[PDB]
């Protein structure tokens, strides 16, 4: 819900015109299928939605904020870089996982068409190519294992790249 | 491998000086063998006995290093040659592969869009 | 590093005792336990039933390892103290040896693969 | 926490009456082994730390619990062994064993490069005593001559590169105070620098050159094939190499590249001598050499995929060989003597060993994902960004691992055994349980292994 | 109560010296005191309980 | 001739004798160790110590990261024009000439 993209709206309707024979096979086994198991299986997950009554709160994901980054902390000092790396990497967990979202957007993309598939969605492709894009020029992709310090460097490698093209031309 | 026909009628003397050396051959596979047979057919026996041919042939392929090998030949050099010489080859194999990579890299790039491994 | 201003006769300089002793410390416990284990293999050269349940004498044996670590601690608590203080005073002093070096952000290159 | 209930251990084997001993040494290691698995799982953000650095932390170690797991493991497997000797001796081999994993537990949680060091080489004087006494086999001396001759000669030289790396930058101590790391400029001093730090876990991690110091100790085995599981602790033993070539070193990588290559053929060549041999025990310890040269090759490319395998590979080889070394054991303690060729013929004798046989060697291979597949599969993936034409040198080792699994299963598969009297008692209660606590814990990592190969993951 | 001390005279040292490790290593806390209302990461001014980090 | 070292030792029972055993010397303490305590440390370790392997120890921020990344997502879309990456850790810092 919200985050997940999904689909507009669910068509479908039972038409039944071409011939008797037994009506639908499948449809009348949908129907004798949601009694059988399925109305029993509904009536045992109340039985224990009731039976939970009181249940904890839990405050859920705790926050913690900026508490001042690695390009501003200037000169190598344990005591004000250990906090920034911190930072770098609770940021970087963060970064993989916004990667993984937009992955499977791409997943419901190729199911909830099927048949088009390439041609249209157009949206999610794109979407797709600006954040893997960003992902790959910008947080390692490139530079090893993971380290707060060269990060930094990674970042200023990129920045004095663009300086001299954008000077040049 | 075997050249010409498979062996097994062919090339044989017509019952002259062989026949002799034929019948010595069954004379040392029966002493081997009656040895063999008392150490078997009693039953408070009980364990692997230890015939000193397999004995033997694992002490030739586990020992005989360095009692063997004493003269060190031509033929030790050619096999130094197939010892040293495939770890220099993929020399010439790996650095050609980074060279066409990392100037691809740079100059015309040649880097994927969707690739978020490594 | 070496003596300056200190001299030998009495181990300790008792002119600088400032600084608290030892007390109850697991350094104490393990020499402790090496005077234990030299109570327990004297009754394994002479021979002796039992290097747990035998004779005691390992009373001496653990009193004397504590007593002589203690002054031997001692002496680790007073040295280490006097190589940080001539450390200290020789900064104050001269002042223009030690250089400090502040705020900084240069820029480093950055390794592919 | 993990200090004083393993010293505690001690003095446990000692007070103990003769008719016991066995049954203490167990019983109060198991629960040891249950208070590692309680509290070491947890992890925060980034790398956490327990206490001062006595003993520190953990950062990518779940490899602490395996050697927790085998603290009870290799007492399991010398009862049938050592049953027959003095009773003296029996509490001095204990205790032996006790210091290894003692010193074990200690290298593993202490994040320094000082402190690990000196009780990395802690391991080797309990080890050289454990080979060189109760050896069944003679010419033992030279395992255990060459023990001390391949490692101190290439560990000693960790003494004149660490030292001088600290009185340069700071101190290596706390390590997640170690990254005050300037970048390497490529010297020819700094060529014996990052040479000295690697050549030591050369040696215990076995490349093609100088990996003779392994097949010697498994040859003329410790005990039987039950103290060889202390060797295979030995060869997870050089995790270091995580630790040097991710802080001390992460610019010069360029002398990498010939060792990876070097290593490379410590795929191949270690594989195919592993098809013609006599020796059953040999026949493990050939194959664990190619298994442990993954890690080799993965470590050096420095990329954050090949990491997430060899910690993977650390704690798969550390279950499979060992588990291998006990069915070694249970065919040696028959026959006493480990020719392949004589000792022919399952299920006619063993009916059930034979499925825990299966269970053994077919995890050598990738089968449904355990935790070998999934420490290969990702290093294998990780050469392929390195360079393209791995997977063709990859691919025949792929081959050879079937020739590893198979060719022990067909020569003991054969029905024969005519020439066998003995091996009339199938197996006791303790024999087909090292079988199972051995395979149990990589069938209960089938499921979610996310414990195990765990370097930011 | 008497057999089981001739018994059980090992049995009962090893669950204890574990008590004696989880004992030892949590009292190593008030060493590492240093920063632990301080530093903006995880503090909060506490009010109805002193000292909230150990 | 050694005159002392010939004295061959081979004495195999399993099964012989106990009739039913793991390992010799005694068969009520052989019981108890080779079939219970031995056992004990399979049924806690492998079972009730399943439920920490995996099982709910949070475990480094694996589902933390899953409620932090959505709430994350529907935040930089609706109020922010950038997709959730752009520039990592330096937004105009000091430049290098």
């Amino acid at each position: 819900x919200x985050x997940x993209x999904x689909x507009x709206x669910x068509x479908x309707x039972x038409x039944x015109x071409x011939x008797x024979x037994x009506x639908x096979x499948x449809x009348x086994x949908x129907x004798x299928x949601x009694x059988x198991x399925x109305x029993x299986x509904x009536x045992x997950x109340x039985x224990x939605x009731x039976x939970x009554x009181x249940x904890x709160x839990x405050x859920x994901x705790x926050x913690x904020x900026x508490x001042x980054x690695x390009x501003x902390c200037q000169e190598k000092d344990v005591l004000c870089m250990f906090e920034a790396e911190m930072q770098w990497r609770r940021d970087y967990k963060v970064d993989q996982e916004i990667v993984n979202i937009i992955q499977e957007r791409l997943k419901a993309c190729q199911q909830r068409e099927g048949e088009s598939h390439r041609q249209n969605c157009a949206k999610e492709l794109e979407q797709f190519t600006q954040v893997v894009k960003a992902y790959q020029d910008r947080y390692x992709x490139x530079x090893x294992x993971x380290x707060x310090x060269x990060x930094x460097x990674x970042x200023x490698x990129x920045x004095x790249x663009x300086x001299x093209x954008x000077x040049x031309x | 491998s075997s050249l010409p026909t498979t062996l097994d009628p062919a090339e044989y003397d017509i019952s002259s000086e062989t026949r002799k050396a034929q019948a010595e051959r069954l004379a040392i596979r029966s002493r081997l063998k009656r040895e063999y047979q008392l150490q078997y057919y009693d039953p408070s026996r009980r364990g692997v006995i230890e015939d000193p041919a397999l004995v033997r042939w694992t002490y030739a392929r586990s020992a005989n290093i360095y009692p063997n090998f004493r003269p060190n030949t031509k033929t030790s050099l050619l096999g130094a040659l197939f010892g040293i010489g495939p770890l220099v080859f993929w020399y010439y194999v790996f650095k050609t592969d980074r060279d066409r990579k990392e100037k691809l890299i740079q100059e015309g790039k040649l880097d994927r869009t969707f690739n978020i491994s490594y | 590093g070496r003596q300056g201003r200190a001299t030998f006769q009495f181990l300790p300089d008792e002119a600088r005792s400032l600084p608290p002793p030892k007390l109850t410390d697991p350094r104490l416990a393990f020499v402790g336990f090496l005077g234990y284990c030299s109570g327990l293999i004297d009754n394994a050269i002479r021979r002796r039933p039992v290097l747990l349940a035998g004779l005691h004498r390992q009373l001496l044996y653990i009193t004397s390892f504590v007593f002589v670590g203690y002054y031997l601690l001692k002496r680790q608590d007073y040295m280490y103290a006097v190589r940080d203080h001539d450390m200290f005073s020789y900064i104050k002093s001269h002042x223009x040896x030690x250089x400090x070096x502040x705020x900084x952000x240069x820029x480093x290159x950055x390794x592919x693969x | 926490k993990y200090i004083i209930p393993t010293i505690m251990l001690m003095p446990l084997t000692w007070l103990s009456k003769n008719n016991m001993i066995w049954v203490n040494s167990t019983a109060h290691s198991l629960l040891i082994s249950f208070t590692s698995l309680l509290l070491m799982n947890q992890f925060g953000d980034n790398s956490l730390n327990f206490s001062l650095l006595f003993f520190s932390d953990s950062l990518s170690t779940p490899l602490l619990i395996l050697t927790m797991w085998l603290l009870p493991l290799m007492l399991m497997a010398s009862q049938h062994h050592l049953s027959k000797e003095n009773l003296t001796r029996k509490k001095l081999f204990i205790t032996m064993l006790i210091s290894l994993q003692l010193f074990l537990i200690m290298t593993f949680t202490a994040m320094e490069l000082i402190l690990f060091y000196i009780l990395f080489e802690a391991t080797l004087v309990p080890t050289l005593i454990i080979i060189t006494r109760w050896g069944n086999q003679t010419e033992r001396l030279n395992a255990g001559l060459y023990f001390l001759f391949y490692t101190l000669a290439g560990s000693l030289p960790l003494l004149v590169a660490l030292i001088y790396i600290q009185n340069t930058v700071g101190s290596l101590n706390f390590l997640m105070l170690q990254y005050w790391v300037q970048p390497v400029h490529n010297s020819w001093s700094n060529v014996f620098m990052w040479l000295a730090c690697m050549m030591a876990f050369m040696v215990k991690m076995p490349l093609y050159g100088l990996h003779l110091w392994l097949p010697k100790a498994h040859v003329e085995a410790p005990i039987a094939g039950s103290m060889v599981l202390a060797a295979v602790l030995l060869k997870l033993g050089g995790y270091g190499m995580l630790r040097i070539t991710l802080i001390l070193n992460p610019m010069t990588d360029f002398m990498a590249y010939p060792f990876i290559m070097l290593s490379l053929w410590g795929m191949i060549m270690t594989s195919s001598i592993c098809l013609r041999q006599t020796d059953l025990k040999s026949l493990i310890a050939y194959s664990s050499v190619s298994h442990m040269a993954l890690v080799i090759v993965a470590i050096l490319i420095q990329t954050p995929w090949s990491y997430m395998g060899a910690t993977a590979l650390m704690i798969a080889h550390g279950l499979t060989s060992s588990m291998l070394f006990c069915l070694a054991n249970s065919n040696y303690e028959r026959i006493h003597s480990r020719t392949m060729i004589l000792a022919r013929g399952l299920q006619t004798l063993l009916p059930l060993m034979a499925t825990w046989w299966l269970l053994a060697s077919l995890t050598n291979l990738a089968l449904p994902p355990t935790i070998n597949l999934i420490g290969e599969l990702f290093v294998v993936m990780s050469t392929f960004s390195w360079s393209n034409i791995t997977i063709i040198l990859m691919g025949v080792n792929m081959v050879i691992t079937a020739l590893y699994s198979l060719y022990m299963l067909i020569m003991t598969q054969r029905g024969k055994y005519t020439y066998h009297i003995n091996n009339i008692s199938p197996s006791f209660t303790r024999e087909n349980a090292l079988m199972s606590l051995h395979i149990l814990p990589l069938l209960l990592l089938t499921l979610n292994p996310k414990i195990i190969l765990g370097p930011l993951y | 109560l008497l057999q089981v001390v001739r018994d059980h005279w090992v049995h009962v040292l090893v669950p204890m010296g574990f008590v004696f490790g989880y004992y030892l290593d949590r009292k190593n806390d008030e060493k590492l005191t240093a920063f632990r209302n301080k530093s903006l990461l995880y503090k909060r001014e506490l009010k109805p309980n002193e000292e909230v980090t150990w | 001739r050694w005159q002392e070292d010939p004295e061959p030792e081979d004495e195999n029972l399993y099964e012989k004798n106990p009739d039913s055993h793991g390992y010799d010397k005694d068969p009520a303490v052989d019981i108890w160790n080779m079939r219970v305590v031995f056992f004990f440390g399979f049924s806690i370790v492998l079972v009730l110590g399943s439920t920490f392997v995996a099982y709910l120890p949070d475990y480094r921020m694996q589902e933390w990261a899953r409620r932090e990344a959505e709430r994350l997502v529907k935040y930089r879309e609706a109020h922010g024009l950038p997709i959730m990456e752009s520039n990592c850790f330096d937004p105009s810092k000091i430049q290098l000439p």
